[PDB]
């Protein structure tokens, strides 16, 4: 079971800016989306931790111990021929 | 040879035996209605069979 | 300017003729597809019905010979008086076929010439006539199997069996489907001090095998009593015995230990308590409690009188292992209740015993005259004969010996066996033509359980469970796990399962074909139930795919110039050209090399589904017109490494004729990630090439761009084709440098970064470069993510 991940733009706003506080340091970034095109332009400051991996990596599926509490809707068959009086119980 | 067939008529053909008891790695093998090494079929066969017992071997 | 979207718009518009935009009503299409699939399933049901009638009637008069040394039965044993068959390399099934007799497959651990087996061979030998009757009255029927309840398997198209043969029809899912109705299992593993050693190994192996003999529509749980009835797993109730839950139960069973003192009374009380948890969505029918133990000395009479007074629940009991403990209590416990007592002396006897309780569970349905002869389609599962994905229809054949004599004192309460027919998903897929829809549209249908059937994201390979470990289950993909799941799609799934017919529209996110992008679009769902059986065929159409263009040609002269328009020798002046592997009549179907497919198509058109080929030829003509008019004019623009145009029908054209050698896009247009994505959006889409690919790219291929060619023929939005270009990396590096600057796209893929080292590693997912930048960026309402799951994937460990 691979756990794929994808990223996409959320807000229609174009301009973005702020500060980065990795550690005992500061950085400046300013974002801007190329209008009428699927692109974003950002200007990070020169180098001065934990790698994000968008590549699918092997992982266990959702914990089944938790999904069985609220199972997905299910409509089983409605015949299940059982419990007939004319049955022989002499076999053992 | 297979322990789940208590007669010659049902003891024929191949059967699946598992190496060293592991459920995986089956091995095909034939069925043989083989007699014991020493058996009491005859009086003569019994005498030799009992002789080894007197020797504390087998 | 390079691709010239508006230029193609004008080219399409000026030739208003050759267009007749019929509307995909989205309701009549689903209706007719449902009708056709229902008709196919009913055809298979009729074949099953007649086969079952013939088999029962033949069995009614057998006389039970007992000396077959004379008048030997003649049959073709698959694992090669035997027959010598002459095989025809039939391409329908992908393997050797005979069509002149039904093969047989006696499981390796069953004696070939036993008295009971030979009789089955003899009385089934008359079934080949009806097999041939069915295969002749209508072709395209894959298999007819008679899974007799002795291990035999008489499948009509005789092919050699596909290395130790462990196959056993009595355990296959399509057999258990008809052998007995659903169940409510509860395995009472006896992990007590008396079962330490080999007995515990046998118990664990037998429990795992049993869980392997449970369909995906019956529930199960695994308790254990050692003077205290705990639960080996995390569930504490019945958990549907799914593909996943089976794995959890198997692991929990494997990790158990013998300890303490046995206490049957407390364990059975716990068990009977668990089966009365009616508020957990139980499959409230065929309750069972299958105790495993070495040997008892206390029969829980008081418990069996407190609960189970009316004999509602069945109780099977296994005396696993070799020992000398008393077995009277266990036999009596099985006998009083409507159960049956077994024994598992050692490994090898597990496979033949754990599957026998289905014979007992089938007694009520056998005693039911004809209410039980209902065709019961299974869920998608890989065929045992390497055929693909096949759903098997099943219909039990009962034992009618002495009928109409009213003897009613015989073993007429056990089925002869389940005997099914196979339908291949590749066969259903041709009843739902995808080519009339846009690349985004598709069909899909779901079991009542929700498991998909004929879904585009269902790939023919086993569904994964858990992480692999250092050193046959059906392919069941829940509908929410085959796509991105939200609060809206769940309502659609719930409504389809109930059979309600209705139409819904909304805006949702679609996981692109490359599993590396997500986009927002409208998807007008539509669903309906196929009244013949329990299914819900759906249909997904974006708002822009309501109308489609279909070509009408009668001059036959323009057809010619279109026919030689896509010749291999015109590439030098018309750009390279691909053709999608579509079913243009019986024309050869290509697998890997598109060049020979193009040549075969050229030969076929030279010689002479007519609408589809007409559309392909029209698209070829229009693309040739565009390229020759313009792309032949402004050849080799400064920063345009190559130019490509993709349409529907399968026409993909690349101008330079040299970028084709570096064109990794699949020839089929409906499988091109950028094409579907480019349609999804309404603006130019940039595709970052993969990184660290064994093949070439990212410097000699260039980044890709695309833009759907929107059209208004008569006021209807249409996006038949996409025109794109592969910008050379160096030229636009020069541009960007002329002006730490990073150019990025949704999905965090570095198109460039000013630093030379970064642009050296162009195309790598930005995030392995400056992770903190995005870690903050995701926090400010940009670059969200959806951590979905892909259950069908391959790993190295
Ligand atoms: C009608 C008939 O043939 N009945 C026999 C039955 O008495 C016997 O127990 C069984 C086993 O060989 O074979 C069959
Ligand atoms: C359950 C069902 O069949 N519902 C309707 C039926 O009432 C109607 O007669 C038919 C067409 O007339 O369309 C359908
Ligand atoms: C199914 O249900 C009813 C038939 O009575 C009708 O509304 C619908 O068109 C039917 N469609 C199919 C495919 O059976
Ligand atoms: C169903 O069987 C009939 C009779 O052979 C045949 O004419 C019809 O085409 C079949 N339907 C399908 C969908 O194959
Ligand atoms: C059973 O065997 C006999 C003798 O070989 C044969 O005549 C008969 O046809 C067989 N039964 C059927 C149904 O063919
Ligand atoms: C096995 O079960 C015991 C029960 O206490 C637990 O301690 C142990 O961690 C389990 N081991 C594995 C590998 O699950
Ligand atoms: C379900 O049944 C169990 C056992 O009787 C009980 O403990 C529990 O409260 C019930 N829950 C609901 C929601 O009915
Ligand atoms: C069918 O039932 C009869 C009842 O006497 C039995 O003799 C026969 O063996 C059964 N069928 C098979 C294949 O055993
Ligand atoms: C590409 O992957 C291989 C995997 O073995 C690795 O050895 C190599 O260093 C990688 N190179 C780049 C540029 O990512
Ligand atoms: C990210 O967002 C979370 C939730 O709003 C917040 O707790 C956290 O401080 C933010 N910053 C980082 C670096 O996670
Ligand atoms: C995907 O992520 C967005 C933003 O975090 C969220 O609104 C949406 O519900 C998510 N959908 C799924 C299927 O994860
Ligand atoms: O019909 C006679 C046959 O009936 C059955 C079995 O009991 C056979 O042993 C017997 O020969």
């Amino acid at each position: 079971i691979t756990e794929q991940t994808q990223y996409f733009f959320d807000n229609d706003s174009k301009s973005f800016s702020g500060v980065l506080d990795c550690g005992n340091c500061s950085r400046i970034f300013h974002g801007e989306k190329l209008m009428n095109t699927n692109l974003i332009f950002i200007m990070v400051e020169s180098k001065g931790t934990r790698l994000l991996i968008q590549a699918e990596q092997t992982s266990d599926g959702p914990n089944p111990c938790d999904m069985v509490k609220q199972p997905r809707y299910r409509k089983g068959p409605d015949v299940c021929f059982d419990n007939n009086v004319l049955e022989d119980y002499t076999d053992c | 040879s297979d322990s789940s067939k208590q007669t010659e008529a049902e003891c024929k053909g191949n059967y699946i035996t598992y190496k060293d008891g592991e459920v995986d790695h089956p091995i095909i093998q034939p069925r043989s209605w083989e007699n014991s090494k020493f058996d009491f079929d005859n009086v003569l066969a019994a005498m030799m069979a009992l002789f080894t017992v007197s020797t504390f071997e087998g | 300017t390079a691709s010239g979207v508006n230029q193609l718009v004008d080219i399409y518009e000026k030739y208003q003729d050759l267009y007749t935009v019929e509307p995909n009503n989205a309701r009549q299409l689903v209706e007719i597809a449902a009708r056709d699939i229902e008709k196919l399933l009913s055809n298979r049901s009729k074949a099953l019905v007649r086969l079952a009638l013939e088999a029962e009637k033949v069995q009614a008069a057998h006389q039970w010979r007992e000396d077959f040394a004379s008048n030997e039965v003649v049959y073709y044993n698959a694992k090669d008086q035997r027959i010598k068959p002459v095989f025809i390399e039939d391409a329908n099934f992908g393997r050797q076929i005979s069509y002149q007799h039904a093969a047989v497959h006696i499981p390796t651990d069953i004696y070939e010439g036993s008295t009971i087996v030979l009789n089955e061979l003899n009385w089934t030998s008359a079934l080949d006539e009806v097999f041939k009757k069915n295969r002749e009255e209508d072709p395209s029927l894959l298999w007819q199997v008679f899974g007799s309840a002795t291990g035999l398997a008489r499948y009509y198209p005789a092919s050699p069996w596909v290395k130790i043969d462990l196959y056993d029809v009595r355990r296959r899912p399509w057999y258990i489907q008809g052998a007995a109705s659903p169940k409510d299992m509860l395995i009472l593993v006896d992990v007590s001090g008396s079962v330490s050693g080999l007995t515990l190994k046998l118990i664990r192996t037998s429990v795992s095998e049993m869980l392997e003999t449970l369909s995906d529509d019956d529930f199960v749980n695994v308790a254990s009593f050692n003077s205290n009835a705990q639960d080996v797993s995390c569930f504490q109730h019945l958990v549907q015995a799914n593909v996943r839950n089976k794995k959890v139960l198997k692991d929990a069973v494997n990790n158990i230990t013998a300890k303490g003192i046995t206490d049957y009374k407390k364990g059975f009380s716990f068990a009977f308590e668990q089966l009365l948890n009616y508020n957990v969505s139980r499959a409230n029918c065929n309750k069972i409690i299958m105790l495993f133990t070495d040997g008892g000395e206390e029969r829980a009479q008081e418990i069996f009188n407190k609960y189970n007074k009316d004999k509602k629940v069945r109780v099977f009991t296994f005396s696993v292992g070799q020992h000398n403990y008393d077995r009277g209590p266990i036999q009596w416990m099985a006998c009083e209740n409507k159960g049956y007592y077994y024994e598992i002396p050692s490994i090898g006897a597990i496979r033949i015993n754990t599957q026998e309780y289905l014979d007992v569970l089938g007694r009520p349905m056998v005693l039911a005259g004809d209410k039980a002869k209902q065709v019961q389609w299974t869920n998608v599962y890989l065929d045992a004969l390497e055929l693909g994905l096949v759903i098997t229809g099943t219909l039990p054949v009962f034992n009618i010996t002495g009928q109409f004599e009213n003897k009613t004192n015989l073993k007429n309460q056990l089925i002869l066996g389940v005997m099914g027919v196979d339908v291949s998903l590749e066969d259903i897929k041709r009843l739902t033509p995808r080519f009339t829809l846009c690349p985004n549209g598709y069909y899909f249908a779901i079991d009542p359980n929700g498991y998909v059937l004929l879904h585009p994201n269902l790939q023919p390979k086993p569904i994964g469970v858990g992480i692999p470990t250092i050193n046959q289950e059906p392919v069941t993909l829940d509908f929410l796990d085959a796509e991105l799941e939200n609060d809206i799609k769940v309502e659609i799934r719930n409504k389809m399962i109930d059979g309600e017919s209705g139409e819904k529209t909304f805006r949702t996110l679609v996981k692109s074909q490359d599993e590396r992008y997500i986009d927002k679009g409208n998807r007008t769902y539509t669903w309906t139930p196929v009244n013949g059986t329990d299914y819900s065929l759906a249909l997904v159409l974006p708002t822009y795919s309501f109308y489609y263009i279909k070509a009408k040609l009668e001059e036959t002269i323009t057809q010619a110039r279109y026919s030689e328009t896509l010749k291999p020798d015109n590439f030098e002046e018309s750009g390279y050209t691909f053709i999608a592997p579509r079913d243009y009549c019986n024309d050869l179907k290509i697998s890997d090399n598109n060049t020979e497919f193009l040549l075969n198509f050229n030969e076929f058109i030279d010689r002479k589904n007519a609408d589809l080929i007409n559309r392909v030829l029209l698209d070829a003509g229009f693309t040739n017109e565009l390229v020759q008019n313009y792309w032949s004019k402004q050849k080799n623009i400064k920063g345009v490494k190559a130019r490509f145009v993709v349409t529907d029908g399968g026409i993909t054209r690349v101008y330079p004729k040299e970028a084709g050698e570096n064109w990794q896009e699949n020839p089929e247009t409906y499988e091109d990630s950028f094409y579907k994505r480019s349609l999804d959006n309404d603006n130019y889409v940039f595709t970052a090439p993969y990184f660290n690919k064994s093949g070439p790219g990212a410097y000699e291929s260039g980044i890709m761009v695309s833009k759907a060619v929107e059209i208004y023929i008569q006021g209807k939005l249409l996006k038949p084709a996409v025109v794109g270009i592969k910008i050379d990396v160096n030229s636009w590096i020069e541009n960007f440098t002329k002006t730490d600057c990073v150019i990025l796209d949704d999905g965090g893929f570095l198109l460039m970064a000013n630093h030379d080292d970064y642009t050296n590693q162009i195309g790598r997912f930005f995030g392995e470069i400056d992770p903190s930048l995005m870690r903050h960026l995701v926090n400010i309402s940009v670059y969200a993510f959806n951590k979905s799951y892909d259950y069908q994937s391959v790993c190295e460990p």
